């Protein structure tokens, strides 16, 4: 129902940094591929609200475990590759519209808990250097990642 | 429009490209075009900064020549690279961990904006040079044509023979250079350094490189000259090296320590080119 008229689901993505300027990299459940946390915005909620909701759901971090350092000024879209589009589910989703948030983890690493939900999207995590995700992200997200990390870079450097 | 910079380091003109925040694929065709001084940009070498392949490193970078081939020479472009990623706000680190075609380095950007490279520990074992001599001596005797020469011999990873000279502008680098470069006691040849000791902390140097002849800024040769001079009791712990192509600063505490080479990188220009 939240799919817009172009087929894009509104969505929030999360870049969690530590004080050393590393960023949190999460492993997709039962897979060997990795990504930043992201999640669909629900009917009712703002971007910020969706962000906190998916943050606890996917990473186990509460509002007091983090502080918002920045968000992207605009929405950044990515299109699914055609072979991943589920054409029989109406309304058809062809990609995500995304509002990205830069968070600083202010609590200890032990606060990250990837099992607060019964259906976790991730099964592990590590800190990686700031630009490593631009290479390692799945191809169809790389355009968005490159633009997000470029936009966030000046904030993270300044710590 | 792809943004780039021109930079100058170790006597070389680099075109430098942020391929971290820019999406650019450097095919041999595109490289050859960019190397064209009229259709493209023009450069001695092209330095491309990329996201790291390893999550514990900050960047990867590659160097390409005008033919469009990747070049793998140890330490090549390191000063321009370190200064570029700081000038462009890709990092704020002073110790930058980077992978290259030749492996990884930790580069340090000093307070006067110079870039310091750990060159490893110099090795004086003749077998490791390779050099034909029975044991490591601080000074060796060699006959070059109708001449006898005193020299030091060290490996910085590559082979070096250093000769003290009382004025580098006068020395016969064009005659003695070739004779010692392919001298019988260097089975794999050697870089021949002509060192003028101005002060325990200041030398002038010219280098007849293995196979390449006299170049303007051989970094490993500056390291080797200072390493031999220190081993021979002639030089201080920190030496300014004046080469035809500019100045380096070598630091070495002697055996058991690595040798450090510090050098500048000049930001010459910025530009853009529509691909
Ligand atoms: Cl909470
Ligand atoms: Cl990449
Ligand atoms: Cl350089
Ligand atoms: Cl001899
Ligand atoms: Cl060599
Ligand atoms: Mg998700
Ligand atoms: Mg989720
Ligand atoms: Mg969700």
């Amino acid at each position: 129902s939240m799919i817009d008229d172009d087929g894009y689901r509104p969505n929030v993505g999360i870049v969690i940094c530590n004080r050393q300027g590393q960023v949190m990299w999460a492993r997709r459940f039962g897979q060997h591929s990795w990504q930043f946390p992201q999640g669909g915005i629900n009917p009712g909620e703002s971007a910020e609200q969706a962000m906190y909701r998916e943050l606890f759901e996917e990473v186990g971090l509460s509002r007091k475990d983090v502080r918002i350092l920045a968000s992207t000024r605009n929405w950044l879209r990515y299109k699914l590759p055609k072979r991943l589009v589920r054409w029989d589910t109406k309304p058809v989703c062809i990609g995500q519209k995304q509002k990205w948030f830069l968070l600083q983890l202010v609590s200890g690493d032990a606060e990250i808990n990837m099992q607060t939900s019964s259906t976790p999207e991730f099964d592990g995590w590590r800190w990686v250097s700031y630009w490593y995700p631009v290479r390692q992200v799945v191809s169809f997200k790389r355009d968005v990642y490159r633009r997000v990390m470029k936009e966030f870079a000046s904030v993270v450097m300044s710590l | 429009s792809m943004q780039f910079s021109k930079m100058h380091g170790l006597g070389n003109d680099f075109m430098v490209v942020d391929a971290v925040t820019q999406n650019v694929f450097f095919s041999p065709e595109l490289i050859r075009r960019l190397a064209d001084r009229h259709l493209g940009v023009g450069f001695d070498q092209l330095l491309v900064v990329e996201p790291p392949y390893d999550p514990e490193l900050d960047f990867h970078y590659r160097i390409f020549n005008a033919d469009g081939s990747e070049v793998a020479q140890c330490g090549n472009g390191a000063r321009c690279f370190a200064r570029f990623v700081r000038l462009k706000g890709l990092t704020n680190k002073r110790d930058i961990r980077v992978s290259t075609a030749n492996g990884r380095m930790v580069l340090t950007v000093t307070d006067d904006d110079l870039v310091r490279v750990n060159m490893g520990e110099p090795n004086f074992e003749p077998s490791a040079v390779p050099f034909r001599a029975n044991k490591a001596e601080k000074t060796y005797i060699m006959r070059a044509a109708e001449q006898t020469i005193l020299c030091g011999v060290v490996s910085m990873g590559n082979p070096h023979c250093v000769i003290q000279v009382d004025d580098v502008d006068t020395a016969a680098v064009e005659t003695l250079g070739p004779v010692l470069e392919s001298h019988e006691r260097f089975p794999e040849r050697a870089n021949i350094g002509f060192m003028q000791v101005v002060k325990r902390e200041h030398i002038r140097l010219r280098v007849y490189e293995r196979g390449a002849g006299e170049t303007q800024a051989c970094g490993s040769g500056a390291c080797a000259a200072v390493a031999v001079g220190i081993q021979q009791g002639l030089l201080a712990e920190e030496v300014r090296v004046e080469l035809p192509g500019g100045r380096l600063d070598i630091a070495w505490k002697g055996p058991g320590h690595p040798l450090y080479m510090t050098g500048p990188a000049v930001h010459v220009y910025d530009g853009f080119i529509h691909l």
